[PDB]
C-alpha cells in the first residue's frame, strides 16, 4: 500500500516540505489543473523521485461539449506524458446553475438525463491519455438514483473506473443514510483510495468534506473494511486547510497503522 | 509589460482545492 | 432539488425551506461572500457591505442581470456597490480587481498565463495577474500606472464597465478590444 497526499498549490508546501522530512510519503496527487503552466522540470524537482498521480478539479465537463475540452486534454495529456501519473481522475459535480455560477461544487442529479451524463462521461474520458477514474461525492441530500446505481452504469458502459474516497462516502451515510454497504461491490474492483478529515456544518445539519481534520476512527474502521474487501494500492491522505504538519502525519500514521 | 514599472500585490485567497467552505 | 439550487443562485425569494437546506445554501453562499471580505480588508471601512444580507441582496441583482458569479465575482461586486451608492472608494475597487485577477488564475484552464484587467475610474492604472510558472511559486498579482491604455479606455469603454483581456503572457500591452 502506496500512502500519499494531494497538492494543490503552494499555500500547503511549507507543510508538505516538512512532510518529506518526517514521514514517508510514498506518492503526490496533484490536482493536476492548478498546474497547467507550471515547469514541469520543477515539478519534478520538488517530487524528488517520488511518483504522482493526477486529480482534475475543474473541467466541469459535464457542462461542455467534447470540442470545448480538446484544448484543455491536451495540456492535461503533455503532463501525463511528462509525468507518467500512476492514475489520472476527476469529479462527477454541478458547477452551474441556469448559467450562474456556483461558488461551490455540488452534487450532480444522477437520475436526471443519465443516459446523456454517461456520454459526456465517455466523451471526456475518450480524449485524455489513460483509464479515467471518478470520484464518489460526499452526498448532503437524498435524490431518486443512488450514487452506487449511477457509478455501476459509468463501470457498465464506460471505459472509466472508480476512484473510491472512503471518508466522502462515510459523510454520505451520515448525511443521505445511504449504506456504506452499497458501495462494496464496486470496491472490490478499485485499488486507488481517498481518505481525509470532515466537519460538522453549523447546527450539526450534515458533514462537510472540507479536508481540514483528523480522520476520525468510524473512518479509520471503514478503512479497514475497505483493506479486507479488496486489494488498497494507494490511498492519498487529503488535506486542504489547517496545514500542521502533526496532524496531517498523524493522519498517515493512523492509515499505516489501521491496515498492518 | 513596457512600463515595467510594476507593484505585486498580495491578495488573501486560495487556489482551488476539493475541500468544501465551511 | 432544484429549489435548493434556485435559492444558491436567488437568494431572495420567501419560499420556504427546511433547517437542513436553509444552512446548506447559506453555507454555499457564505463561501463566496468569505472570499471577497478575506481578500479586501478596505471592506470594513464600510461595514454595511459586510453583513451576509448585503451579501445576499448582491448575488440576487447578480441572478437578475445575469452578473458573472465566477473569477468575475469581485468584479460584478464592484458594480452592485456602483449601483447602489454614490460612491466608493478607490480603494475598494483596486482591492476588488486585484481579486479578480488572483481568482483568475485559480479559474482558467487554458496555457495562456495572463490576464489584464482595467476600469474607466482608473485611465491611468493596468491591473494584471500571472498563474505562477514554477512549483514553488506564487500566483503574481500585480500593479501597472502607464497610460499605455489610457486612450482606448476613454474611446471605447463606457464609463462604469471593466475590460479585460487574456493573454499569452505579460509580455505585451493588449491590442485588441477586451471583453466589456
Ligand atoms: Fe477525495
Ligand atoms: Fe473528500
Ligand atoms: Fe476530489
Amino acid at each position: 500500500m502506496n500512502v500519499g497526499v494531494n497538492w494543490s498549490g503552494q499555500r500547503e508546501l511549507p507543510c508538505i516540505n516538512q512532510l518529506f522530512l518526517t514521514r514517508d510519503i510514498d506518492f503526490v496527487e496533484l490536482l493536476i489543473d492548478n498546474f497547467l503552466t507550471t515547469d514541469v522540470d520543477s515539478i519534478k524537482a520538488f517530487l524528488a523521485g517520488r511518483p504522482c498521480a493526477f486529480h482534475i478539479m475543474n473541467s466541469q465537463f459535464l457542462h461542455k461539449d467534447e470540442r470545448e475540452l480538446l484544448a484543455m486534454a491536451k495540456i492535461i495529456n503533455k503532463l501525463i506524458h511528462s509525468l507518467q501519473p500512476i492514475y489520472i481522475s476527476d469529479h462527477i459535480g454541478k458547477f452551474y446553475h441556469r448559467g450562474q455560477a456556483l461558488p461551490q461544487m455540488l452534487e450532480v442529479d444522477y437520475g436526471l438525463q443519465t443516459h446523456s451524463t454517461i456520454k459526456k462521461v465517455k466523451a471526456w474520458s475518450s480524449l485524455l491519455d489513460g483509464k479515467l477514474l471518478l470520484e464518489n461525492y460526499p452526498s448532503i441530500f437524498p435524490q431518486d438514483m443512488s450514487q452506487i446505481d449511477f457509478f455501476k452504469r459509468i463501470l457498465e458502459e464506460t471505459y472509466c473506473g472508480l476512484l473510491f474516497d472512503i471518508s466522502n462516502a462515510f459523510i454520505a451515510e451520515v448525511n443521505i443514510k445511504q449504506s456504506r454497504t452499497s458501495w462494496f461491490d464496486l470496491i472490490k474492483h478499485c485499488q486507488h483510495f481517498h481518505i481525509a478529515g470532515f466537519e460538522n456544518a453549523p447546527d450539526n445539519q450534515f458533514l462537510v468534506d472540507t479536508h481540514s481534520q483528523c480522520i476520525e476512527e468510524p473512518v479509520l474502521s471503514f478503512l479497514q473494511e475497505v483493506n479486507n474487501a479488496t486489494s488498497i494500492a494507494t490511498i492519498s491522505v487529503e488535506r486542504d486547510e489547517n496545514f500542521d504538519v502533526s496532524d496531517w502525519a498523524l493522519d498517515i500514521d493512523n492509515v499505516r497503522n489501521r491496515v498492518s | 509589460m513596457k512600463n515595467d514599472k510594476k507593484v505585486v500585490v498580495k491578495v488573501k485567497d486560495k487556489e482551488m482545492t476539493c475541500g468544501a467552505f465551511n | 432539488m432544484e429549489e435548493i439550487l434556485d435559492r444558491i443562485i436567488n437568494p431572495l425569494s420567501a419560499k420556504p425551506l427546511t433547517k437542513k437546506e436553509h444552512i446548506y445554501t447559506s453555507l454555499v453562499l457564505q463561501s463566496s461572500q468569505s472570499l471577497i471580505l478575506s481578500a479586501c480588508p478596505s471592506l470594513q471601512s464600510q461595514r454595511q457591505f459586510c453583513s451576509f444580507e448585503y451579501h445576499q441582496q448582491f448575488i440576487d441583482w447578480c441572478f437578475f442581470n445575469k452578473k458573472r458569479t465566477d473569477w468575475c465575482l469581485a468584479l460584478s461586486f464592484y458594480q452592485y456597490l456602483s449601483y447602489k451608492n454614490e460612491q466608493v472608494s478607490v480603494e475598494i475597487l483596486k482591492e476588488l480587481i486585484h481579486l479578480a485577477c488572483s481568482q483568475w488564475t485559480y479559474a482558467d484552464k487554458s496555457t495562456n498565463q495572463t490576464v489584464v484587467i482595467c476600469h474607466t475610474r482608473l485611465p491611468s492604472m493596468v491591473f494584471g495577474g500571472n498563474k505562477s510558472l514554477f512549483a514553488q511559486e506564487f500566483r503574481e498579482v500585480f500593479l501597472l500606472e502607464t497610460e499605455q491604455l489610457k486612450p482606448f479606455i476613454q474611446s471605447h469603454v463606457p464609463d462604469g464597465y471593466f475590460v479585460y483581456w487574456i493573454l499569452r503572457d505579460d509580455s505585451e500591452y493588449p491590442s485588441t478590444m477586451g471583453e466589456k
